[PDB]
């Protein structure tokens, strides 16, 4: 699967996942990428924020999507 | 535009109904008795022209404080559609008012049963459906849409149903015909409480208490009497919905009955009549409940009734006169009165808003316009003075900044009252010594001319007499005639300028004083009541003005009970329109057609002037066919506050034109915070440099200390005692010279003291040694008079030093101090006529000590204090309330932003409040602004996250 | 080309012009026909002031346009 | 050795006048009596507050180089 993060200030990170549960979870693969920390970073897909522990596939989350994650 | 005091069409209707049915004697049968006032007839003094006049007032009242109420960030109650009161247009109110008229002409009796009530409402309905059907022609194209309308508003005038809160016109009518009872029901506790309750809930509770406020001035601008409110009466509660009572019964609680959930339910009415140990709730129980002590504004509170000023007795005399007849009678009258009054209480909370003036005179001089008037004579003396970029006087360089400080701070018609036409004159040499370039402020591409030759030629090819007052006139006319002069002039007096060269700032700075000086002079006219401004201003900027304006308006009621001045008070601070019309001589005129039609503006300035406040005087001649253009100086304590603004046709080039109508308030909450000595300051080196060069001078031409010459005087006053002489000279140098040769020797010798000071008072008077015949006495004489300029050199020196060392330290008495000590002529007098300058500073620093430091919180510490007490609570209340504002979604953060940027400006104004209450000499105390304006960062940053992530989820959903 | 010229008094006084020469010689216009002399009298069109010796053309006026006249004078 | 000093009248004249230590003050009054034509049997001179008696010298009164002697007239007596 194919995943993609864009932030308001206009840059793209381009990211790769399946399916796993935990906000956290994503959080931690995020953490790896640039060196940047995530000590409270949200996410929104369909504009929504999503809370914590439950699972992605809730929503229709799905391949080659485009992401705005903010802190 | 549309008013009920002056639109002709509603007066008509009024007219109409007082002439066909109001002015009819009673054709009813119980209390239909016709009444006598003053000794003059009125056939209905219950229901009258007066009453229903009010209620058609009451209908302009309403809606006034209702789309002020909408103004404030209130939310009024809404109807089946989603109108409010607010929302009562201009042409929908003259149909209400017009319908207002009729609504109680179809009486007969006075009886109120039922029956009698259908058929009066009946015969009432049909006199309106008359009137109307009669002026067709008139009414039903323009004023009217169709008879579709005037049938719906006769059907409320016919109140067939019960029905009377179902639109807007409903509310005003209806509620607007009962609250005129106020007057004649008593208990007035019981029913205030009720109206009050049955208007706040369409309303609002601010709107409502200005309503009846403005309601008692009602009754005594028509002669009725003023009802009380005691909050302690003790006369039994009268159950106004219906007519009941609440009874209290054995142990001291009302009669009540449990229900579903109400723990303590509803208090039962009972009916008037009661059998019962039982007792009735007078009405200070009834206003003590705890439902009725969170929801109206007058438990606890008192309306003293009557009239303010007189007792009971000739103010009884006062509701028994001619007036209260022609108020019944006279229409154009009565509506003069109810006009008069509102007009006021349009203007009284405004000054109640701001601490009191005692007088409405001018301003007196402080230190630093003494000074500044000093210095602008100097320059007018001297033009040599004057240079390319800053003047010097005395050793000092004064830069374009200084001068503009002048133009900003000091009060420039009362440093006019300070010049002279001495200084009048001086203008020729200042324009004799100038040929330096003015220029329009506007339209660069336009000519500039030498100011200097163009004065001259002026007075020359007209004031060839060099007449003073025409000197004044003249420059009165250069004031209003020239464009190239007051453009750029009325640029740099107000900091709105651009470019601007030294020569112009200078010129100005200059010229302001000695014009308001000219103008004060002239001027014999009286000062007018009504003054226009025109202004040309792009269409935001006008919108910004009227936002203010209705901001100003909005916030400033009529007072009932509960005090909504502090807020009036922080709106005015933050919206104030005043400076506009400030720091320089302001051209106006007194007739309309000159800034409506000529000058085509697209917005106007009506200023009121009624307690004669803002000085203004007249310039130019005045005939039929001029300008009639008056000038004013805005005093530092004056403020122009909005009362109304309105929407007045168009300009010739099709844009709206807008007229707002100022009243001038005078308070010492309008004068600015100017530290002091950014005049004063300069013109203390001045005077000391000035002095400087004196005791130099004095110190070199003269001959230092010998005193070789004292020893040999005391040598020769031990010596004369073997001289024959006589006893007299012997006892004359030994016990009268020889101490003062002693001190005058012993303080010369060591610094200086007051010993100098006296020894040389102690000197013998040249009357006492020409008692002395004449011998050697001659000979010790001229030897003693050696030594006392010797001394007196000294004081002299001394008294220059340590004056110049008070001056350094800007202490302005202790020069004065010391230059008191100079000696004058005799026993000081070996020096020559620099003496002129020495007792010219003395002056000038006794003229600075006649500097009036006018007081910025007068009286009304408790006003001042109070008032930012409430200021306080009231801005901490709306910051906290902001504190944990839910923000579900982004319109939410938007309103909380503008709320915190608004609440931004409020703390600031907190903070100055909190600098000009201040007195004494310590930091100011700003513990209580440092913690709000903390939340006010928390409560930001906070918003801020918000935002960044409702934007963010804004973008997201659209993909 | 015709000209109008009201003032403050309400009075409309009307005047025949070409599109050129002096606002001081409509000032003597005025002057013929009701007497006031041009030391005392100023001409606006649309807010604007007339200054002596431009020809309406400068200005751009117009035929059947619409100017105001006001009286200054010195005050004595 | 020799010295000049000065002699004062209430008059109002400066006498300067040539003298050594060891000079009398009647040998003074006789130098006067040359210079200003006033007999030595009129005069007082004084110095510092105290009448110099004719029999002691110069060095007796700590007299020196540019002081100053004031010069009475005592008329009526020798």
């Amino acid at each position: 699967m194919q995943i993609f993060v864009k932030t308001l200030t206009g840059k793209t990170i381009t990211l790769e996942v399946e399916p796993s549960d935990t906000i956290e979870n994503v959080k931690a693969k995020i953490q790896d990428k640039e060196g940047i920390p995530p000590d409270q970073q949200r996410l929104i897909f369909a504009g929504k924020q999503l809370e914590d522990g439950r699972t992605l596939s809730d929503y229709n989350i799905q391949k080659e999507s485009t992401l705005h994650l903010v802190l | 535009g549309f008013s009920l005091y002056t639109d002709d069409t509603v007066k008509a209707a009024a007219q109409y109904a007082y002439d066909n049915y109001l002015g009819k004697p009673y054709t009813g049968s119980v209390e239909s008795a016709p009444a006598n006032f003053g000794g003059r007839m009125v056939y209905r003094q219950h229901h009258g022209l007066s009453h229903t006049l009010r209620t058609m007032a009451y209908a302009e009242l309403i809606v006034e404080e209702a789309r002020k109420a909408k103004l404030r960030g209130e939310t009024l109650g809404k109807f089946k559609d989603g109108r409010t009161i607010a929302d009562v247009t201009p042409q929908e109110l003259k149909k209400i008012m017009i319908a207002q008229a009729f609504f109680v002409a179809g009486r007969d009796d006075e009886a109120s049963d039922a029956k009698n009530y259908q058929k009066y409402h009946e015969q009432s309905r049909d006199a309106f459906l008359k009137y109307v059907k009669d002026n067709e022609s008139t009414l039903i194209p323009d004023v009217f849409k169709d008879q579709e309308d005037v049938n719906f508003y006769a059907r409320v005038i016919e109140d067939k149903s019960h029905d009377w809160e179902s639109t807007p016109a409903h509310v005003l009518i209806n509620q607007g015909h009962m609250v005129d009872l106020v007057r004649v029901k008593q208990p007035p506790e019981s029913f205030l409480q009720r109206y009050f309750s049955s208007m706040q809930r369409w309303i609002g509770s601010q709107a409502t208490e200005a309503v009846f406020g403005i309601q008692r001035q009602f009754f005594h601008a028509t002669y009725e009497v003023v009802a009380g409110f005691d909050s302690d009466n003790k006369e039994p509660h009268l159950v106004v919905s219906g007519l009941g009572r609440y009874v209290i019964g054995e142990d001291g609680q009302p009669i009540r009955e449990a229900p579903k959930k109400g723990q303590k339910e509803g208090d039962l009415k009972v009916f008037p009549q009661t059998y019962k140990n039982e007792r009735l709730m007078r009405v200070d129980e009834f206003l003590k409940l705890p439902e009725i002590q969170n929801t109206f504004p007058g438990s606890g509170k008192h309306l003293q009734g009557g009239m303010p000023g007189m007792n009971e007795m000739d103010y009884w005399n006062r509701l028994n006169s001619l007036n209260r007849a022609r108020c019944e009678n006279d229409v154009d009258f009565c509506l003069k009165q109810l006009q008069t009054a509102h007009d006021k209480a349009k203007i009284e909370p405004i000054k109640q808003a701001f601490q009191s003036s005692k007088g409405k005179e001018r301003r007196q001089p402080n230190v630093d316009e003494i000074a500044a008037a000093r210095i602008i004579q100097q320059i007018l003396a001297n033009p040599d003075c004057i240079h390319d970029d800053h003047v010097l006087i005395n050793g000092q360089k004064l830069e374009q900044q200084f001068f503009r400080d002048l133009l900003a701070k000091c009060e420039m018609a009362v440093v006019g009252s300070l010049l002279n036409d001495t200084d009048i004159g001086n203008i020729d040499t200042l324009m004799r010594h100038e040929k330096d370039t003015e220029f329009h402020s506007t339209n660069p591409e336009a000519v500039p001319v030498k100011i200097g030759e163009y004065w001259i030629n002026d007075q020359r090819i007209n004031n060839s007499s060099g007449n003073i007052t025409q000197k004044k006139h003249d420059l009165i006319f250069l004031m209003q005639n020239d464009a190239w002069y007051f453009s750029r002039v009325n640029a740099i007096a107000q900091n709105r300028d651009k470019g601007s060269t030294f020569k112009e700032v200078l010129i100005t700075t200059l010229m302001t004083p000695l014009t308001s000086k000219a103008l004060v002079d002239t001027s014999q006219a009286k000062p007018p009541t009504r003054l226009f401004r025109g202004l040309n201003l792009s269409e935001e900027f006008t919108k910004g003005l009227i936002d203010q304006a209705n901001a100003m308006i909005a916030n400033t009621t009529e007072r009932l009970f509960t005090d909504h001045s502090p807020e009036a008070f922080k709106q005015i601070k933050l919206n104030d329109l005043s400076k506009m019309s400030g720091r320089t001589n302001a051209s106006t005129t007194t007739e309309i057609k000159l800034v409506k039609e000529t000058w085509d503006s697209n917005v106007i300035f009506e200023m009121l002037d009624p307690d004669g406040l803002l000085h203004s005087k007249q310039v130019g001649r005045h005939g039929e066919g001029t300008e009639s253009e008056f000038s004013v100086y805005l005093p530092e304590d004056v403020a122009l506050v909005p009362v109304k603004v309105t929407l007045d046709g168009k300009t010739q080039k099709g844009e709206n034109r807008y007229v707002f109508t100022f009243v001038a308030v005078k308070s010492p909450d309008f004068t600015p915070r100017h530290e002091s000595g950014y005049a004063v300051e300069p013109f203390l080196r001045m005077q000391a440099a000035k002095l400087a060069e004196v005791k130099s001078s004095i110190e070199k031409a003269q001959r230092a200390p010998d005193l070789e010459t004292i020893f040999n005087l005391q040598n020769e006053v031990e010596a004369v005692q073997y001289s024959h002489l006589s006893t007299g000279y012997k006892n004359f140098l030994k016990n009268t010279v020889g101490p003062v040769l002693e001190n005058s020797l012993s303080g010369l010798m060591e610094s200086d003291t007051d010993t100098l000071s006296k020894a040389l008072a102690a000197f013998p008077s040249d009357t006492q040694w020409s008692a002395f015949n004449f011998e050697e006495a001659r000979q010790a004489k001229r030897q003693m008079d050696a030594i006392k300029q010797m001394v007196g050199n000294k004081v002299v020196l001394d008294a220059l030093t340590q004056c110049q060392d008070a001056l350094e330290k800007q202490n302005i008495a202790g020069a004065l101090d010391a230059l008191k000590k100079i000696p004058s002529e005799k026993e000081m007098g070996t020096i020559r006529r620099e003496l002129r300058e020495q007792i010219q500073s003395a002056r000038q620093e006794l003229e600075s000590l006649q500097r009036a430091v006018v007081t910025p919180v007068v009286t009304d510490e408790k006003k001042v204090r109070e008032r930012y007490d409430a200021l306080i609570e009231n801005t901490s209340k709306k910051i906290t309330e902001l504190e944990t504002g839910k923000l579900p979604n982004l319109d939410a953060v938007k309103k909380g932003i503008s709320n915190l940027s608004n609440l931004k400006q409020e703390v600031t104004v907190l903070r100055n409040e909190k600098i000009r209450m201040h007195v004494g000499t310590d930091k100011v105390d700003f513990s209580d602004v440092e913690k709000l304006e903390q939340q006010i960062q928390v409560i930001d940053t906070k918003l801020a996250d918000a935002y960044l992530l409702e934007v963010t989820k804004q973008i997201s959903a659209l993909e």
